[PDB]
């Protein structure tokens, strides 16, 4: 700010004459005439800023190269009082009644015999110093930069120029004269924060982060120019500041978010922590209690299994009270859908067991379904998830991870923000299958509704199925209408409901109570050789289990065989009779 | 020999002729027609654990005796249903209660030969039936008794086919009988006393009534057709009508020896388990095995109401003698007090 | 044997059921989900028991079909406890071989055979329901030695029935279930199968003489009988606490004790006076009865042949143990001749009398009780109803 | 207009349309341009160099000038002693002040007058009418006078240069009159002019309007025309500028951009393959009218017909790729591709698992990937529908090898896994066939079939396996006949190994 440190030595209403309109400081002022800041300007009185300025320029050189050639003239007489002295006050005139820029000037040589001509209102008042010495010592205008009038005190002027040549006359021509003109500038409007100019610079904008915007007003004065902060909001002089995020467009610096609680997160993060220990410590107890009535009517290591994966099935509410990016969403779907399978999917195949040892023991017991079984029947599924996860994990993992899309995304309620993980149709069949799996499971524990059985597991299976089968649906319905009205803490409502719901639920129901023609004749004949077919059907496979019903004794076999063939040779000579 | 006897059965069926020239309910159509009953429910007994196959009223009116098949006897107070009693029968299949005239004593027995009398009073508070004292004692199952009002001779019947008069105290019997040769099931004293009369009857299709004073079978009738399973006298002494499981109920008379009118309906089929009258001797009443009990007009011969109250069969059912109401003996595990 | 008549004439019933030109039509159903034939509405049956059977109240002849279809005649196609319930459902009748009438009776390893082809025919489901599980649980327990032949012959069976047309396996499977049903029922329901332990099981001269005494079998016109057992209804007509009480006040009905207790009040009500006038035996009977016309009988100096009835009565009541103590004092009081109270005989009387009382006896006093008790009924009864304080008391 | 205004002066479109020395080194003019109405409409100096404004200026000057000293009272008329030198020197500073201002006179008579013009250095000047001085068209009038370009002629040959002058009459002195006409000429002949510009020296673009057109003109040389350079936007260049064969820039050449095609070879692709499914349909026919004898029991009629049904839903993807990739082709062949696998290989496996428990329910097995597989399409075809049809990735793609062009259906990370998918679920029944060894029957059906899923596992492997390796390098031919070889070769021997037998 050299300018301003420059002109930090004005005289008297400097600023008042320089950045505002000088009527008092002119109205103030006792000195002589005539300041003359020459050079003090931005570059010096000889640079090119202006039309009126090159339009003078024309004029000035102009008239010179007429004189040069004219005071060069042939058959000069030089009748300096004949009639020399029209052409001399005609031209003089007629050059500011051609010219715009016509305060004063004059023309004083002896070719002092001067033309001294100032346009006053109309009439060039005409009348007969250092810059003659100049001119005698040194051909150019002897401009200056801006000087004030001569008022006798300063001057009554602003910007104003000092424009000068010489009448040279004419075994060489010389210097003879001086013909000058002292044009105001004041009426010149001017640019501190400018690029090129007068004082072209920046006073008080760092333009790190500001932009000047220089403008046309009233004229020539400082503060002719407008200053802009940029992408903050201005201290208010005009300073940048940025948001209290990376939230754009400053207009206060106030934040554009939902602050959210700690003794509300807190709270959650213990809470659920305790039920994680719950579940690890539930395995340590199965690891010391194996020996019991029940674990054997339900296998060690299934219930070792659904504990573990729920366990790992209560991570979506640990995640979000981390911060939101790539890595999390991922997760999320990975160890959902890995719980998922691995707790509803292996009770309902125990159910399935069920119902199969059932008829392997009406028959023949010979341990048709065993714990053994179950396992094989569960690595499908697994398998089947895995393949899916890479599926939708390489989607992202190799297109959209970088290149054009992301999952670190926020929406806005009315105006405010919010970040999130979010969603796509994926999620959606997602669910849909999870719907249909617990469906098959429910038809299974809809018909095992019967048995004699020791503890009645299948009532506390099936509810516990029956109910995650409605809470999932609901949940699901919600977050998938809701993706624009949720803040962090709404949703995270919502997955803590649906975790200690169902996890809750399905470790309890089952682990804990384990410590606690419609005719006569016809249809006559019909039942008759109905039961007739079926009794010698009967004595047939009688006749061919001889041997096959090894199983048992001979003699015993002898009397059942000797009871059947003779109640059997009855009915028949009674179906005879 | 053969045709005066056929001769003096049909001077027989003139001497009917000329008695019977008009039918009972044809001239019974003369007495005005009854109107409407609203009968139903008034109490409900709930102590037993079994079926109940037997009970009675005592002449106080109000109480209540009734025992099961299971073992146990029970007197209740249906006015109050508050039991002041209890006892157990050593045996099964208690087939017949009877109750003291004053109160003082009940005689349960049946598939066990031996007819078991208690002292009924608040005397000794240890048990009811450990004074059992034996009285009677047949060969075969019991099938009723009817204290005979003096309330100290009891009579009892067995599938022997023979009745008689037991003692109280000393198992000593009075007479016998012996004119049958099946089942007897039906015992009734006479409302009279003038001459201490009762009938007996049973599976061989008919009914005889013996007159205690000799033990000589006076009177005899048969027209039913299958076993007979209870009987009751006309309350003015004159008369006596039943029914069994042909489910035909018939009404007899004494004096002209006749039947006086049939008491079917083809609707009803199955067993008539009980019959009683009511105080005026007009009614009749008769639970069945349809489950309904049936109150049915004496002269008309219509049906009045069917009050379908029981959830299984009619076992037995009585009048309580005041004249006030009845209850009924049925196969579903409790007692009503059927007003 | 008795029940079997029972069943005869509900065999009579529904074979007047399915008649030819009449009955129920047995009609085949189109569903949406199926179409079945050879069934029929509840209604219909109703409508049945309605029409031919003039069945006035529909709950009776409700009642008489759900007992008849509880006893294996028709059953509810998709249930095991037989109701029949008047709406929408499908019925059938039951197959000769399978009435109830038939002597029938299953035995346990039956049951299990019938368990163990129910629960093979399908393997889509435990086609049961928990009581019929429960029994095939106990029957796997107890029948350790015998199940093969059992397995063996029930999926025999179910070939040799399916084979045959697909109708017809369900037709007869549908049969044979419900006939098990009837036989075996739900643990609510009544059986109707069982039956009470009771069901459980000169000669001429002498007829000629039996002949005789018909003819001297004294009868009277049924007329007779008809007026006195009118009348004899009538004279209590306006007692029956039934039709038309005297008092409404029921002790049963309207919780009063009023009227029972004014029973025990010694003090006759108008109805116990005028009641009176009937007859001396039912005075007799009346405690208050015998009180009064004791007391008339007093006053006039007449009060003896009473005191000898009411010797006699209180004398019938004791057992053997003192029959003769009182007979022989009795005599010495009244039937003595010397003694003060002076009972009054005629020859076969006093003749009867004499010889019999040497042995007591429980009809001893036979004769002269009906002399005098003619005496008393032909002279007492009568001045007493007449009687001046008869009459004020039956005024109030 | 303008084009029919070219036939204007006859030996000068040399000097015009060449602007070259045919008209000017060599032949008679015998008079001067004019341009009033061979320039612009008017240009007036509205549309200026800054030269129009010196010269304006330096006028306007001298105007002013003399206008004030003549009209200084009391005009005497005094030419007599020196002002006849004063505008002699005026005159000579005059035409010394424009470097381009070759003559000019004044006059003034309120016939003489005085003249200059720039010999080599010096102002040859005489006190003679010259330059310009119009006190005829001044009487006309009777502002300044716009003149019009000329030739360095009136009764001569047009020498180098082209006039334009400016010229103006001299206002007299108490009222004004016509008493003077002064005037300047400068070569209007080296001043560039654009025939391009929005508006200009009388700019016509008439060389390339709109076909491909563009005018990148020859901005500043002179007064010379044939100086509009035009561009050939995005075509062909053979005054032609020209389209692209098709939108396919760069055509240096107008040849075109795609493959070379052999329709020749396709047809009969085509028909063969109407062959096989030909042969698909008639063989479901021919089962069902022969199924009387030992393969209808061992080999259900319904499982058969399965199989047939595959092979038709399966042949398609080649009368796909003959067509052209549009992107609801690249969807119809994962639709058919997974179905005819599935539902064959599913039947064909569960015979063995059938199999296996005779050693020792089909349909309830069968079913259940079929849905799995209907859920998959549904999936994956909504997500590239739903929200990558329109967004970020296009899936039909015009991709280039090295002249050409080739349009295609492109893949995904899916069809990998889905692939993958093949391998396991026939490395299934690879262990069941190896294990289950020596199990009888009279057809060595399980021979058979093993030899299928061997085949199929290493072939179809392959075949997947060369169109996932190099396909941004393919041709739209060599990839068909991939496609048509290994689905011939494992499906028809798929078919035949199952039907061949059971006629003999």
């Amino acid at each position: 700010l050299a300018q301003k440190l420059a002109e930090e030595v004005p005289m008297d209403v400097a600023s008042y004459l320089y950045t505002g309109d000088s009527h008092q400081l002119k109205r103030a002022n006792c000195s002589g005439r005539y300041e003359l800041a020459g050079l003090p300007g931005k570059w010096p009185a000889l640079a090119s800023a202006h039309p009126s300025l090159h339009r003078a320029l024309d004029t000035l050189t102009h008239a010179t190269n007429f004189l040069n050639v004219m005071l060069q003239s042939n058959k000069s007489r030089e009748q300096n009082l004949q009639d020399d002295l029209d052409w001399y006050q005609a031209l003089v005139w007629s050059l500011l009644e051609g010219e715009p820029s016509i305060s004063r000037a004059a023309i004083t040589f002896s070719t002092q015999v001067f033309l001294q001509a100032t346009r006053e209102e109309s009439r060039i008042l005409l009348q007969d110093p250092h810059l003659a010495n100049a001119t005698l010592e040194t051909s150019h205008f002897k401009w200056s930069p801006p000087y004030l009038e001569c008022e006798n005190g300063s001057y009554k002027p602003g910007w104003l120029v000092t424009l000068s040549s010489a009448i040279y006359g004419l075994l060489v021509p010389e210097f003879r004269g001086v013909m000058k003109v002292d044009i105001n500038l004041q009426k010149v409007d001017i640019d501190q924060c400018s690029s090129d100019g007068w004082f072209s610079g920046t006073h008080k904008c760092h333009l790190n982060n500001s932009e000047c915007m220089p403008i046309k007003g009233l004229g020539f004065v400082l503060g002719a120019y407008e200053c802009i902060c940029k992408a903050g909001f201005y201290h208010p002089a005009y300073v940048c500041l940025p948001c209290r995020e990376g939230c754009p467009f400053c207009a206060d610096d106030s934040p554009c978010f939902v602050q959210e609680d700690k003794y509300l997160r807190l709270a959650i993060i213990s809470f659920q922590a305790l039920c994680m220990l719950l579940d690890f410590v539930s395995m340590l107890v199965v690891y010391h209690f194996r020996k019991a009535k029940s674990i054997r009517a339900s296998g060690l290591i299934l219930l070792e299994t659904i504990l573990f994966g729920s366990l790992l099935l209560y991570f979506p509410v640990v995640i979000l009270y981390f911060e939101p990016s790539t890595f999390r969403c991922i997760l999320l779907r990975w160890a959902r859908l890995l719980g998922f399978a691995t707790v509803y999917g292996t009770v309902t195949l125990k159910l399935h067991r069920v119902l199969k040892v059932f008829l392997s023991r009406t028959a023949q017991r010979i341990p048709y379904m065993t714990g053994g079984r179950v396992m094989r029947m569960l690595a499908v599924i697994l398998l089947v998830v895995f393949w899916f996860l890479i599926g939708w994990t390489s989607s992202v993992c190799q297109n959209l991870e970088k290149q054009i899309s992301l999952i670190g995304q926020g929406k806005t309620s009315d105006h405010l923000i919010f970040n999130m993980c979010l969603i796509d149709r994926w999620d959606y069949m997602t669910a849909v299958a999870e719907f249909l799996f617990l469906l098959w499971g429910v038809y299974l524990c809809y018909a095992v509704r019967t048995v004699p059985s020791a503890f009645h597991e299948p009532r506390y299976m099936a509810v516990a199925v029956h109910n995650e089968l409605i809470i999932s649906a609901i949940f699901h319905t919600i977050r998938f209408v809701l993706a624009s009205r949720l803040q962090s803490d709404w949703m995270l409502m919502l997955y803590f409901a649906h975790t200690h719901l169902t996890v809750t639920v399905t470790i309890g129901l089952l682990l804990i109570p384990k410590f606690s023609a419609w005719s006569e004749h016809s249809l006559d004949p019909e039942d008759i050789r109905d039961e007739l077919k079926k009794l010698y059907a009967q004595l047939e496979i009688y006749k061919r289990k001889k041997m096959i019903t090894n199983n048992p004794h001979l003699q015993k076999k002898r009397c059942s065989k000797k009871g059947l063939g003779r109640s059997i040779m009855r009915r028949i000579t009674e179906i005879p009779e | 020999l053969k045709s005066e006897a056929e001769s003096l059965k049909g001077k027989l069926e003139e001497e009917r002729a000329k008695l019977h020239d008009v039918e009972l309910h044809q001239v019974a159509e003369r007495v005005e027609a009854l109107g409407q009953f609203v009968m139903k429910t008034r109490r409900t007994l709930k102590g037993h654990g079994n079926k109940v196959l037997c009970m009675d009223w005592c002449k106080d009116k109000r109480r209540i005796v009734s025992s099961s098949q299971d073992g146990k006897v029970i007197v209740w107070d249906s006015f109050t249903t508050n039991k002041e009693h209890a006892v157990t029968m050593p045996c099964t299949w208690v087939m017949a209660c009877a109750y003291a005239p004053s109160g003082c004593a009940i005689a349960c027995g049946g598939l066990d030969n031996k007819c078991s009398v208690y002292p009924l009073t608040f005397d000794k508070n240890e048990n009811m039936a450990a004074k059992k004292k034996s009285v009677a004692m047949h060969t075969n199952y019991l099938s009723a008794c009817s204290f005979t009002n003096s309330d100290m001779q009891i009579l009892t019947a067995s599938g022997d086919g023979t009745c008689a008069l037991w003692d109280v105290e000393s198992g000593q019997l009075l007479q016998s009988f012996h004119g049958h040769g099946a089942d007897v099931l039906c015992l009734d004293l006479a409302p009279s006393e003038t001459g201490n009369t009762f009938v007996s009857g049973g599976c061989d299709k008919k009914a005889m009534v013996w007159d205690m004073r000799s033990g000589q079978c006076v009177q005899a009738f048969e027209t039913h057709e299958s076993d007979i399973n209870s009987v009751r006298y006309y309350p003015s002494g004159d008369a006596f009508a039943s029914g069994s499981d042909d489910a035909t109920c018939r009404l007899y008379d004494l004096r002209a020896d006749r039947e006086v009118a049939i008491y079917s309906k083809e609707s009803i089929i199955f067993g008539a388990s009980s019959v009683d009258f009511s105080l005026s001797g007009r009614l009749l009443f008769a639970g069945y095995n349809d489950y309904t009990i049936n109150v049915w007009d004496v002269l008309k011969g219509s049906r009045v109401s069917i009050l379908f109250g029981h959830e299984n069969r009619v076992s037995t059912l009585r009048v309580s003698p005041d004249g006030t109401a009845f209850c009924s003996g049925s196969w579903d595990h409790t007692l009503r007090v059927w007003a | 044997s008795p029940n079997m008549l029972v069943y005869r004439k509900m065999e009579d019933v529904i074979a007047r059921m399915q008649d030819e030109k009449n009955g129920i039509p047995i009609r085949t159903v189109k569903s949406f989900l199926s179409k079945i034939p050879s069934v029929f509405s509840g209604s219909d049956i109703v409508q049945w028991l309605i029409k031919n059977l003039t069945i006035e109240d529909p709950v009776e002849a409700l009642h008489l079909g759900t007992l008849m279809a509880a006893h294996g005649y028709f059953f509810p196609i998709s249930d095991h406890v037989l109701t029949l319930k008047d709406d929408g459902t499908f019925y059938r009748f039951q197959t000769p071989y399978f009435w109830p009438s038939n002597c029938w009776e299953p035995e346990n390893t039956d049951y299990a055979v019938y368990l163990c082809k129910r629960t093979m025919q399908n393997k889509a489901r435990l086609e049961l329901a928990d009581y019929e599980a429960e029994s095939l649980a106990r029957l796997q327990r107890a029948f350790a030695r015998k199940w093969e032949f059992i397995f063996m012959q029930a999926e025999a069976q179910a070939k040799v029935d399916k084979k045959r047309d697909k109708i017809e396996r369900k037709i007869l499977d549908s049969q044979e279930r419900a006939f098990w049903d009837v036989h075996r029922p739900v643990p609510g329901c009544v059986n109707t199968t069982e039956v009470d332990i009771k069901k459980s099981s000169d000669e001429l001269q002498q007829q000629i003489k039996y002949w005789q005494i018909q003819l001297d079998r004294h009868r009277l016109k049924m007329s007779k009988v008809a007026d006195s057992l009118l009348s004899y209804t009538e004279q209590y007509l306006e007692y029956d606490p039934f039709l038309l009480p005297p008092d409404p006040s029921n002790p049963w009905l309207s919780d009063d004790t009023t009227f029972w207790e004014l029973e025990a009040s010694k003090e006759p009500s108008q109805q116990r006076v005028k009641r009176w006038g009937f007859g001396m035996d039912e005075a007799l009977k009346d405690p208050v009865g015998r009180e009064q016309f004791l007391k008339f009988l007093e006053s006039e100096f007449s009060s003896e042949n009473l005191r000898f009835w009411l010797a006699v009565e209180d004398l019938k009541k004791r057992p053997i143990k003192e029959v003769p103590s009182r007979v022989q004092e009795i005599w010495q009081e009244f039937l003595a001749p010397g003694a003060p109270s002076a009972i009054n005989l005629d020859s076969k009387s006093y003749d009867k009398t004499t010889q019999n009382v040497k042995e007591p006896g429980r009809y001893t006093f036979e004769d002269a009780q009906e002399h005098i008790y003619k005496l008393m009924k032909s002279d007492s009864y009568p001045r007493f109803i007449r009687s001046s304080a008869y009459q004020e008391l039956l005024q109030a």
